[PDB]
Order: C-alpha cells, then sequence, then structure tokens
C-alpha cells in the first residue's frame, strides 16, 4: 500500500520548529493516522482493504426509513436525507424498492413549494440547497413519476425570483449569496431544461470574481479559496460551458496542491486538515478539469487517471473514514452521518474510476469488491441518471414566456 | 419569557395563554421516509410553530415562540424568516436583537442563518460600529471561520473601514503566520486600499513574505502569497527573484522552493530566454524530483507538467 510503504513516512509535518496552532492540529491528525495505518503491523495479519458494503447498506436502508432525535439539527434538510442516503445506495449498487422510491417522490412532493422549488420539509419555505437535493434525489429514482413530481414552470419562477443584478442568485428569498446558489440553479434548471437566454445572465462573471490569489474559488468575491465552493463554480461553469472564464492553470495548481501528502484524502482549505467529504468537493475538481483542459485541446493530459493521486485517496478513505458499524465519517474519532457517508464513497468512486473519450482505467484498491458504481463530476449523480433526466425533460419545451 | 432548559419549562399545550390555538402537527404524508423522532419538546414547539405561521399571527407570543423554535433547530430558514417579519411589524427593538444574535452566533459560529440574519439587522440599521469587534471575538474562539472572515469583509467593503485592517492581519498572523485565512485577509485589503502596483508596496511585500518563508520555509500559505502577487506580472520580470529563492535551496527548502522554481522556469520559457534549453532542462529535472522524490502525492501533476513544458 502507498501509505503503509516506510519511505511514505518522510511526508509527515516538517513544523520548521515554529509551531503554531496549525501545525499541532495538523501534527495531531497524522499521529491518529499514522495509528491507523500500523494498524497492521502492530497486529500481524495481512492487511486487507474492503468496503463494509453490508454494514453500510444496513445503517443507510434504515436512516432512508426514520432517524433519531440526533436528526433533529437537519429537520430542514430533509431532502438532502433521501439524496445522501439515495446515492450512498446507489454507488453501492443496491436497490432502491418500488415502494420506497415512491414514498420519496410522494414525500418530496410535500417538500416542493407552490412558488417552485423544495423546502427542507413539508410545509418549509423553498430554498436552493433543499431543491437541488430534491431534484438529484428524484432522478436517481428516475421514473415517469418522480419527474413529475418536479414543476418544472414553477421552479423557472422561483429561480428568477433569486436571481441578482449583479449575476448572483440568493439560496432563499430574503437569504444569503454565495456560489452555491449559482450550481444549485445550474444544476436543477439545466436538468429539467428550463434554461432560459438570460436566465444566467452574468452569472459566469459573478462566479470568475469568486477565483482568487490562490488559484481556488470562494464563497464570494474576495474570500478565502475553499474546497466546497470551488466545486461549485467549476461544476456551474461546465455546467454554463464557461470553465474558460477562469484561470484553470492557477486552479489546477490549488486543488492538486490540497491532497495531504501524508494523510492521501483532501483539505477544504490550504493550511487546514483532511476532511473526507472533500474526498469528493475537491477530488471531483479533477475530471471537472480534465474535459475543460482537453476541451481546449490540451496534449499532456494522461489517458488513464486524473491529475491527483486516486491509490492514496481509497486508501485514506478505506483505512480511515469508514464507520464499523456502517457509514463514513470525516476523519478517525469523528462521527458517522449520511452526508460523509454519502460523500467518502462518491470520492471513492471518483478515484476508481476514470474516462477521457474512450478511455476506462479504474483502480480499485483492495477487495474488487470494493469498486463503485459511477458518478457524474457535475451532478454526482450516477452519469445514467444524468443522461436519462436530461433527455426525458428534453422533450419538453423550455418555459418560455 | 420561558426558558428551554429552566427546571420549571412547560409545553405549549400545557399553557394556558396557547389554549386558543391548535396546535397544528407536521404533515410527513401516509407513509413517511427520513423521518425524524423529535422529542416531546420540539414536536410541541414546531406544532404550534406550524399553527401561528399557518395563521401568519404576527404577535408578540408568535415572537417568544421563534426564539425557543430556533433554539431546537437553529438551521430552520423558514422560522428565521417568520422571526424578521415580526420584527418588522411588531416594530422591535433592532439594536435588543443585534444583543440576542450575538449570542446565538457565539454558540452556532458556522450556522448559515445566523450571520445573514445580522447581516440584515446591521443593513436595516445602517450601523457597523458593533461588527470588527464582535466578529474580531469569534476569531478569537476560531482564528479561521469562513462565515466570520465572509461577514468581516462585507462590514469593511459596504461601510468602507479599512484603515485599521491590515494592523489586525499583521496582529493575526503573528499569532499563526499559517493562517491561510488571514494571508487571504491581507490581499483582500491592500489589493481594494492601495494595490500591489505600488513599487515600494509590492517590495514591502515580497520582503515580509521572504522572511515569512525564510522563518517557516514549510509554511504553504507565505509561497502561496508571495507566488500570488508576483504572478500577475510575470515572475520572470523579476531578475533577483530566481537567485535570492536558488540560495535558499540548502537552507529554507521545501518542495515549494522548487515548485516556485519551476514556476519561474515556466515564465523564464513564455518570455523566451537564452539558454531556454538549459533552463528547459533544469525546470524538467526538478519537475521529476518533485513527481518521483519530492512530492509525489502530485505525480500526476508534476509529470503533466513536464510534458506540457514540452510542448510549450
Ligand atoms: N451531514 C452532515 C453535516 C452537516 C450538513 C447537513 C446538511 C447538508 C450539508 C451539506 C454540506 C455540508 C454539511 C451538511 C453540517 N455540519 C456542519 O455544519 C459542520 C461542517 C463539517 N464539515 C463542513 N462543515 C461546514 C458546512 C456546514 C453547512 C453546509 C451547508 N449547506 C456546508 C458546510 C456537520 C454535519
Ligand atoms: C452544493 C453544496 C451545498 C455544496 C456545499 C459545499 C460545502 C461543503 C461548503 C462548506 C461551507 C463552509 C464555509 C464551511 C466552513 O464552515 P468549514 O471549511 O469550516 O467546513
Ligand atoms: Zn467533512
Amino acid at each position: 500500500l502507498y501509505s503503509l510503504r516506510p519511505e511514505h513516512a518522510r511526508e509527515r509535518l516538517q513544523d520548521d520548529s515554529v509551531e503554531t496552532v496549525t501545525s499541532i492540529e495538523q501534527a495531531k491528525v497524522e499521529e491518529k493516522i499514522q495509528e491507523v495505518f500500523s494498524s497492521y503491523k502492530f497486529n500481524h495479519l495481512v492487511p486487507r482493504l474492503v468496503l463494509q458494503r453490508e454494514k453500510h447498506f444496513h445503517y443507510l436502508k434504515r436512516g432512508l426509513r426514520q432517524l433519531t432525535d440526533a436528526y433533529e439539527c437537519l429537520d430542514a434538510s430533509r431532502p438532502w436525507l433521501c439524496y445522501w442516503i439515495l446515492h450512498s445506495l446507489e454507488l453501492l449498487d443496491e436497490p432502491i424498492p418500488q415502494i420506497v422510491a415512491t414514498d420519496v417522490c410522494q414525500f418530496l412532493e410535500l417538500c416542493q413549494s407552490p412558488d417552485g422549488g423544495f423546502g427542507g420539509g413539508p410545509g418549509q419555505y423553498p430554498h436552493l440547497a433543499p431543491t437541488y437535493a430534491a431534484v438529484n434525489a428524484l432522478c436517481i429514482i428516475g421514473t415517469e413519476e418522480a419527474y413529475n413530481v418536479i414543476n418544472r414552470e414553477k421552479l423557472l419562477q422561483y429561480l428568477y425570483s433569486l436571481k441578482q443584478p449583479d449575476g448572483s442568485f440568493l439560496m432563499h428569498v430574503g437569504g444569503e449569496v454565495d456560489v452555491r446558489s449559482a450550481y444549485c440553479a445550474a444544476s436543477v434548471a439545466s436538468l429539467t431544461n428550463i434554461i432560459t437566454p438570460d436566465l444566467f445572465e452574468g452569472t459566469a462573471e459573478w462566479i470568475a470574481r469568486c477565483q482568487n490569489w490562490e488559484g481556488g474559488i470562494g464563497g464570494v468575491p474576495g474570500m478565502e479559496a475553499h474546497g466546497g465552493y470551488t466545486f461549485c463554480g467549476l461544476a456551474a461553469l461546465v455546467i454554463l460551458k464557461k470553465e474558460r472564464s477562469l484561470n484553470l492553470k492557477s486552479l489546477l495548481q490549488w486543488v492538486t496542491s490540497r491532497q495531504m501528502r501524508f494523510e492521501g484524502g483532501f483539505q477544504g482549505r490550504c493550511n487546514k486538515l483532511v476532511d473526507g467529504c472533500y474526498s469528493f468537493w475537491q477530488a471531483g475538481l479533477l475530471p471537472l478539469l480534465h474535459r475543460a483542459l482537453h476541451a481546449q485541446g490540451d496534449p499532456a493530459l494522461s489517458m488513464s487517471h486524473w491529475m491527483f493521486h486516486q491509490q492514496a485517496l481509497q486508501e485514506y478513505i478505506l483505512m480511515c473514514c469508514q464507520c464499523p458499524a456502517g457509514g463514513l465519517l470525516d476523519k478517525p474519532g469523528k462521527s458517522r452521518d449520511f452526508y460523509h457517508t454519502c460523500y467518502c464513497l462518491s470520492g471513492l468512486s471518483i478515484a476508481q474510476h476514470f474516462g477521457s473519450g474512450a478511455m476506462l482505467h479504474d483502480v480499485v484498491m483492495g477487495v474488487p469488491e470494493n469498486v463503485l458504481q459511477p458518478t457524474h463530476p457535475v451532478y454526482n449523480i450516477g452519469p445514467d441518471k444524468v443522461i436519462q433526466a436530461t433527455t426525458h425533460f428534453l422533450q419538453k419545451p423550455v418555459p418560455g414566456f | 419569557f420561558l426558558s428551554l432548559d429552566s427546571p420549571t419549562y412547560v409545553l405549549y399545550r400545557d399553557r394556558a395563554e396557547w389554549a386558543d390555538i391548535d396546535p397544528v402537527p407536521q404533515n410527513d404524508g401516509p407513509s413517511p421516509v427520513v423521518q425524524i423522532i423529535y422529542s416531546e419538546k420540539f414536536r410541541d414547539v414546531y406544532d404550534y410553530f406550524r399553527a401561528v405561521l399557518q395563521r401568519d399571527e404576527r404577535s408578540e407570543r408568535a415572537f417568544k415562540l421563534t426564539r425557543d423554535a430556533i433554539e431546537l433547530n437553529a438551521a430552520n430558514y423558514t422560522v428565521w424568516h417568520f422571526r424578521r417579519v415580526l420584527l418588522r411589524s411588531l416594530q422591535k427593538d433592532l439594536q435588543e436583537e443585534m444583543n440576542y444574535i450575538t449570542a446565538i452566533i457565539e454558540e452556532q459560529p458556522k450556522n448559515y442563518q445566523v450571520w445573514h440574519h445580522r447581516r440584515v439587522l446591521v443593513e436595516w440599521l445602517k450601523d457597523p460600529s458593533q461588527e470588527l469587534e464582535f466578529i474580531a471575538d469569534i476569531l478569537n474562539q476560531d482564528a479561521k471561520n469562513y462565515h466570520a472572515w465572509q461577514h468581516r469583509q462585507w462590514v469593511i467593503q459596504e461601510f468602507r473601514l479599512w484603515d485599521n485592517e491590515l494592523q489586525y492581519v499583521d496582529q493575526l498572523l503573528k499569532e499563526d503566520v499559517r493562517n491561510n485565512s488571514v494571508w487571504n485577509q491581507r490581499h483582500f485589503v491592500i489589493s481594494n486600499t492601495t494595490g500591489y502596483s505600488d513599487r515600494a508596496v509590492l517590495e514591502r511585500e515580497v520582503q515580509y513574505t521572504l522572511e515569512m518563508i525564510k522563518l517557516v520555509p514549510h509554511n504553504e500559505s507565505a509561497w502561496n502569497y508571495l507566488k500570488g502577487i508576483l504572478q500577475d506580472r510575470g515572475l520572470s520580470r523579476y531578475p533577483n527573484l530566481l537567485n535570492q529563492l536558488l540560495d535558499l535551496q540548502p537552507s529554507h527548502s521545501s518542495p515549494y522552493l522548487i515548485a516556485f522554481l519551476v514556476d519561474i522556469y515556466e515564465d523564464m520559457l513564455e518570455n523566451q530566454c537564452d539558454n531556454k534549453e538549459d533552463i528547459l532542462n533544469k525546470a524538467l529535472e526538478l519537475c521529476e524530483i518533485l513527481a518521483k522524490e519530492k512530492d509525489t502525492i502530485r505525480k500526476e501533476y508534476w509529470r503533466y507538467i513536464g510534458r506540457s513544458l514540452q510542448s510549450k
């Protein structure tokens, strides 16, 4: 294993003897991770990386039905719980009962607002985050019924209701503004085919203003480059077919710098710690950046791998981010939840599968049963569901008015 | 009026001043999914919120209830909305509300609604007078709260409060020179006040940054900053650069020195230079060292820079 090797131990943190609150914390994670790595040596077994797929399936399978009061804090993010669960199952190649999928469809219908879009639960004001989630969920199911839950004529109204003169959108009426709104709108509008000519007017320009001196993208122009926001920005530009509105060179140097030499996983911000959810928000940026670069006819691009260590990220996840009882997590010690479950898995899948036209170099770490179904680097739903959804809505006219 | 934590807290259903209303329960449909098992307390406050809201009862009792609904789930943006409506309607003392949101943010400094709510109040009041001090207190508990820095940049931008922020940045950079949020803030500030075109400023900056590098050579932020402030004019338009950095090869080396050099070389090539052939050799060798020995986590990127360095 790349990680359990003896030279990898040199990838340990160079403190410079000038220790700050950052060194300290980083060094702390590194030791807890080292332990995991050396887990094998101390116990005298041969290392066998395996994805506790059944344990994870039983966890997800239960949460799709009910959660403890510990989830009272995500009471306004219910379509998200559907999406995270219904996507992890989707990657674990697990089943979505023709009855449960309906209930999900029926429930989301209750979350949907008469003004268009979706709320966090029955009766909540529509918000772009839950909307993005609901739509992705409905597509993962992908049936006349699910698709039909989505009110496209109302969704445009809503999208337009949030639109800002400078090109940005609000997350909800009277709500905040940051890149998530741009990606959320772009993702749902494109999939459901409601993109008019002036819907995203000036949006690519605003998103490009979010790109700062680091090569990365921030929440709003002027802010620090952040992985979750950089994914929102890049992916939003890919949808709008305007990746080029950015300096892809520096964006590339930035994202690639985010992978932790010693841990293998990614960090959300320079000088922060590793975190399993970023296995997707950050690593997902390379497939996006492959297309982009090859699109401008780049020769130096690989035909088998992504511009990040696919191996190391799979080790990190498999070894460090798996919960025995099921579910994945931030890093060792951290508690399990469906968000990290949905994103560690999404990142594993990114790491296991490459593409480049007709090239297909998958890399599966450990037990080959560890390979996951594929996920689309823009929507983060199975590339088949994406294709299936767009085309189905494509036979509907854009709500012209 | 009555704490959710008070030992003598009573359910709304058990309340005398809340008997004229009928608690509207959540409708998750005959066959629930991702259904939360709320506590009798959580369910009680919200069944009552659904009702007051549903009635659009814009009352003082409704006001006091959003408070409890917010404490049970501060991330509930719908409740936060209705509360702002009540703030306008009931014509509430906003400064008093500034205090409320101040305490709530201290409790949940990573919640999206609380920061936004605060920003709305400040806008309503057109008063940024408490902001930098409040933010600094939050940044004192977590020097990298993204929301805190973002809110901060808004207060400075909007109210044009730039004068003492660079002094602040310097303070925090003294506390943790690896604080990327501060390096970013320093850029935000300078680039919006004087800019980096001013030779004296540019020099002062590069100097200071070469210092922090030749102090904590493996601290990446200083490197990305120095690169950031110069790369926007051409590293190659700075002859002395390659030298001083080359001087740090054995005294302050990290794969950052090597990566920076690979970046200079790239630009001395874009701009065409004598010895370019050797330059390209040196640069590709560095790409292989970083790729094979010096920084293998990104061997896919480093060899790709080797290959691009071929064509261009
Ligand atoms: N599952 C889960 C959890 C959160 C979550 C719930 C619903 C949707 C999401 C979408 C994206 C991310 C988290 C979530 C919020 N969490 C935190 O607040 C703390 C946290 C931990 N690592 C990053 N964050 C900051 C954060 C908070 C909110 C958003 C949003 N939207 C994005 C990032 C921890 C657990
Ligand atoms: C489509 C999306 C809703 C994407 C969200 C992506 C994110 C994980 C965004 C993270 C928001 C912020 C600023 C989090 C910070 O508090 P931190 O970096 O500490 O986790
Ligand atoms: Zn995380």
